[PDB]
Order: C-alpha cells, then structure tokens, then sequence
C-alpha cells in the first residue's frame, strides 16, 4: 500500500510500478495481468493504491 | 471570563539585539606565539562569515576574533576629529553603518568596508610589520570577488601566501567526514554539497537562497504586518534575528501543528511574548481569531503601555523555519525545498555519475549538517523524516550534526591550514604576481 | 558631563584613525569603481548557477494569519483562512493589500 511514485511500462506487457509510504519507497515488477488490473482501475502517478501481491 | 481571568500573569522576555561590548585590546601574545611556533606551520585563519568574520591563529583551538563585517565612519562636527570603526565598535552610538556583503548574499561587494574589517583583524592580532592567510570563500565564489580579495591581500598587505576554501567543507573535515552529503544553512544561503572520498562534487552542489538573514527579514515583514495598525517599538532586523534564534523551531508535521495552533486551549503555551521598552507616568474579542493571532488569551487595552509595547509571535514560531522546506508556498521563493534538493541529489544525480560506485548508499550513510541556521530544534529529525520517504525502504540514512555549527568551519581551516595538502594549494605572492588574483589551486576543499 | 566625556573617551579609544597601521601599504590605492553589485559582476562576466523551481504543487496559506487557506479573494488576490479574515481584508487601509502580497514576494506589479 503506497503512493504511486512511478509507473514505467517495461515492454511493448510488463509494468514496473514504484510505490511510496512515509517510511520508504519500493519498486515492483508487474505481470501484464496485474498491470491491466491496475490499469482497469484508473491508477495514475500520485494516486494511493492497495495491492495484494499474490491474490 | 474564567478561561483568561484564571491564567497566571504572562511570561514575557526582554527584546534583544546586537550591541557593543567591553573593549578588546590587540593581542600581542598571539604575534609572539606565532613567531615562536615552528617555521611553515603558522597561518592566520579567517572565516569570512557574513554574520561574523572569525579570525585567529591556526595553532589555537578557537578564533581569537569574531566580528560583524561592518564599518562606520563619521565626524562629530562639534568635536571636529573623524572617527572610524569596523565591527562591534560600530555599536550594533550613531549606528552610521555599512556592510561588506551584498544584502542576504554570500559574496563580498563593498571592498572598502572589507578592507577596513581586515585592518581591524590585523590590528587585533597584533600585526607589527608577513604571515600566511587561510581564508574562506562562498561556494562558487565569483571570479571578480576572488580577485578583489586577493588583490587586497597581496597589494595592500603584501602577505606571503593566501588559500581559499569552502567553509562548510572545512567543517566537514573537522568532523571525521569521508563521504557524505553536506547540508549547510548559513546567514547568506543554504547549500547541499555531495562529498566523495573527501572531495566535494561542486558540479553537483545546489544552493537554496534562504538563510538566517532571510529568516530575520521575513520575521520582520510578518511582525510589521501583524501590527500594521502601528507598533510603538522600532522593529528592526537585528531584533527579529534574536527572535528567530530564541523562539523559532521546525515542525515535525507542519500542517497538523499549524491548523490547530491558534486554538485558545493551550495558546498560552504555544505563544511566546517579548517586551519592547516602555515608560508610564455573542461577538467578543474572546471569540476572535485575530485577537488570538495578535494578543492571545488575555484581554487587551491600549491604556496598558507595557501590553501595547509587546509583540506576540504565535504562528511565526514555525512559519519562519518552514521557508526552508516550503519556499514557494510560504515566501514565494521559486526554489525547491531542502528535502526535495537532497532527494534530487541522492536519487537522481549521484546514481547517474560515472564511476561513483555505490551512490546513494555511500553518500546516504552520512548526511551532515553545518552552519548556524541549521541549529533549529527538530531540524535534523525533520530532514531525516523527509529523506526517508524518498529513499528505498530500510536504506541506511543517517543525519548528523557538527559538534559546533559555527566555529567548527574555522576549526577545520585551522587544522587544515598548514598540511601538505594546504601548502600544495597555497598561492605565493609571486605566483599571484604571475597568475593574477583570479588564479586558484584546485583542491578538494576549494572551488573549481 | 563626565558621562559624555567617558563616552567620547570610548569613541576615541575605538577609533581606527587614532590607531596607526604600519602593515598597510601606503602606496597602493584602489580603483574607485571596484565596488560592484552581483548583478553588475554577472553582467560584466558575460558555476554559481545552482537551483531550479519545484514541479510539485505548493500548499495554500493565509496571507494574513499564515493558517491554511481554502480561499483566494478574487478582488485583492489575498489568500485567507475564513470569513473573519476576509472581513478585515476587504476593509484594509488602501495600501496594505500590497504589503501582504509583498511578504510572499507577490505584487500587483
Ligand atoms: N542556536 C541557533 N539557532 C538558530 N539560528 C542560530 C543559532 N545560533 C545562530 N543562529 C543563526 O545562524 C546565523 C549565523 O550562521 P553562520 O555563522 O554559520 O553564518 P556565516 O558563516 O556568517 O555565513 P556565510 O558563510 O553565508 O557568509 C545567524 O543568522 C544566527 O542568527
Ligand atoms: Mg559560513
């Protein structure tokens, strides 16, 4: 759970997303499936999002 | 009635400002020791602080002299003789004053004032002429300014050698600095300098044009606005300097603290009050936010001379230091704030440099605070909390303070003064006569 | 009176003209034009270029009381916290509005 600090489409399929909390930031490699879930919701840089990694 | 009428009498502090103090004779004992100490291991060390020119002997642990960069010159025409002053001999009783520096700026500009200040320094050090001078510079000091100073040193005083180094970098060397991010907030400005293997990466240093001067000027602007209906004390920047020093602090969460700051509950604790001098022969004030802003929980009347002669700081306690963190919001300075500057360096610049190895991790492990304007409460904690959110989680951030924020830059130059690094960086008078005052030896603590 | 005499004795005791400065080169005299502003020096110099504006959106604070300001007055362009401060803003002494702006370096011109 964090503020979306970066959204970098890695392929032209994969996304890399950067997430930040008050206590640090993190990068995640996203499968195209979870990417399009993130993209079906209208997530943009500066949004706050909740992700469950395995579900 | 009761919520004010039950309160104790207000605690109020006398106003302070810079003033003359008992005479200091010229210390001939320094000249004696300087000639007794071994050859090639003695220098005069001058830190050109825009707040205080600090001068003394490299072989001593503290400056002999700490002097405002000001002069005064006037005639009491009934007495006929001219009088002339440079430093705290200017009573900051005419206060007919000029300053060596351009206002709020790190760079010397009134060279005649500077030359009178240097005359005062060499008198107080007991010069009886011939001694090496170590002198501090602004970051990226202007070539013309470097020339004009060195020209004074070599034409007017004929000194054997001069060396220029950055005061914040001397401070980073008095402490056991090796690699780190040097954050300086000074009188003139605020600089973030990345230092790698004791060498500053001045091409990657950044300056924020806010400092202890701008805080005193901004505090004055706000208090003039607070009491725009007129205030009987003569508000001056030299007073608001002491107000900023004594009463300001950095908020750990500014919006949360600010939005509740003028709630009448506990406002008597959030408020602090200073007394200017005086002499004496369903809609209510208690529901007015502007009464709280100006006069706090007590009732006010203009009959009370003392109560008319006091300013209430209140929101200015925290609004003034926040200009470093939010310059464009609070003071309209179109510059990124301190946390955004340090984050841009650590996260965007240093990992992009060739060959720098483990950026940020190398630099990130020692963010280091220098200069007097860093001395605010929670300043280090606020800077750490801000950077922590910008860094990869669990990264080994440490934010550390110099052992002294003001003298330690002089102590670093005094320790460095006669090392082989320094004497390799010295320019001799003949080298100046060859190369001219624009020339400088490239070294880790100096400008390009 | 002795207090004035003692004061003038201090004014004498401090005077940098009463002190003689043998280390000062008597021959060298400065160029009278040497004192120049930073603007002049930079103009005549035609790294000391060292920062840029933030891209983040800035927060809004009341120009009067510094508290957060939801509102911007369209008439005077002062930012204000609440109706109590709007009431004082709209009846300010005529020149005062430009001072609240100038405290944040804003101006009408
Ligand atoms: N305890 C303190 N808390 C806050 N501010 C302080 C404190 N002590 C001193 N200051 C302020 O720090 C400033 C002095 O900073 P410093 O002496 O490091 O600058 P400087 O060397 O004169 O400047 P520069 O290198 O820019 O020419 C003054 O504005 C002074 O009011
Ligand atoms: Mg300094």
């Amino acid at each position: 759970e964090g503020e979306v600090t970066e959204m970098t489409p890695e392929e032209a399929s994969t996304l890399l997303i950067g997430l930040k909390s008050a206590r640090g930031q993190k990068k995640l490699r996203l499968d195209p499936s979870i990417y399009e879930a993130i993209q079906k919701e209208r997530v943009q840089v500066g949004d706050v999002i909740y992700i469950e990694t395995n579900t | 009635d009761e919520p004010w009428k039950r309160l104790p009498p207000p605690t109020v502090y006398p106003v302070k400002e810079a003033r003359f103090e008992k005479y200091i004779p010229p210390q001939l004992d320094g000249r004696e020791r300087a000639l007794a100490q071994p050859p090639g291991q003695v220098a005069i060390v001058i830190d050109n602080g825009s707040h205080s020119v600090r001068a003394g002997w490299n072989f001593e642990d503290k400056p002999r002299l700490a002097i405002p960069p000001i002069m005064s010159k006037y005639r009491d025409r009934k007495m006929g003789k001219t009088f002339s002053f440079a430093g705290s001999d200017c009573y900051a009783a005419r206060s007919h004053i000029r300053n060596a520096f351009e206002a709020g700026t790190g760079i010397v500009s009134n060279w005649d004032v500077m030359e009178h200040v240097l005359d005062y320094v060499f008198v107080k050090l007991g010069m009886n002429e011939d001694m090496p001078i170590v002198m501090t510079e602004a970051v990226a000091n202007l070539p013309y300014s470097r020339k004009s100073m060195s020209e004074i040193i070599f034409e007017c005083y004929g000194a054997p050698s001069l060396v220029y180094g950055i005061d914040s970098l001397f401070s980073f060397r008095h402490n056991q600095g090796q690699t780190g991010l040097v954050v300086s907030s000074s009188y003139s400005a605020t600089h973030v300098i990345p230092v790698y293997n004791r060498k500053a990466l001045l091409s990657q240093a950044i300056r924020l044009n806010w400092g202890g001067w701008h805080m005193a000027e901004y505090m004055l602007k706000l208090l003039k606005l607070k009491y725009y209906t007129g205030f009987p004390g003569k508000l001056n920047s030299s007073q608001t300097e002491h107000m900023v020093r004594d009463f300001c602090y950095v908020s750990l969460d500014y919006d949360r603290e600010l939005a509740g700051y003028l709630d009448w509950t506990g406002l008597e604790d959030r408020e602090r009050i200073v007394q200017y001098p005086y002499t004496e022969e369903q809609r209510d004030w208690s529901k007015s936010l502007l009464h709280a802003f100006r006069y706090g929980p007590r009732p006010f009347d203009p009959s009370s001379q003392a109560e008319t002669h006091r300013v209430h700081l209140n929101v200015e306690r925290i609004r003034v230091p926040e200009v470093l963190f939010q310059p464009a919001a609070i003071a309209g300075v179109d510059q990124a704030g301190l946390v955004e500057i340090a984050g841009d360096i650590l996260c965007q610049r240093l990992p992009s440099l060739p060959g720098i190895q483990d950026a940020p991790d190398a630099f990130l492990r020692d963010v280091f605070l220098t200069g007097g304007n860093t001395l605010f409460q929670n300043f280090d904690e606020r800077l750490r909390q801000g950077l922590m959110a910008l860094l990869p989680v669990g990264a080994p951030l440490r934010v550390r303070r110099a052992q002294d924020a003001i003298l330690d830059a002089w102590r670093g130059a005094a320790g460095w003064a006669c090392t082989e690094e320094a004497k390799a960086a010295w320019i001799t008078r003949e080298e100046y006569l060859e190369k001219g005052g624009e020339y400088i030896k490239e070294h880790d603590l100096g400008n390009a | 009176q002795s207090a004035q005499a003692a004061h003038q004795a201090l004014v004498e005791q401090l005077d940098l003209h009463s002190i003689h400065k043998t280390f000062r080169n008597p021959n060298w005299r400065p160029n009278q034009r040497r004192n120049k502003t930073i603007k002049a020096i930079l103009g005549e110099s035609q790294t000391n270029i060292e920062s840029a504006p933030s891209l983040a959106p800035m927060k809004h604070y009341c120009d009067v009381t510094g508290l957060p300001a939801p509102y911007l007055d369209p008439k005077t362009r002062l930012r204000y916290h609440n109706k109590e401060i709007f009431a004082m803003i709209r009846n300010l002494p005529q020149g005062m509005g430009e001072q609240f702006l100038e405290a944040r370096g804003a101006h009408t011109v």
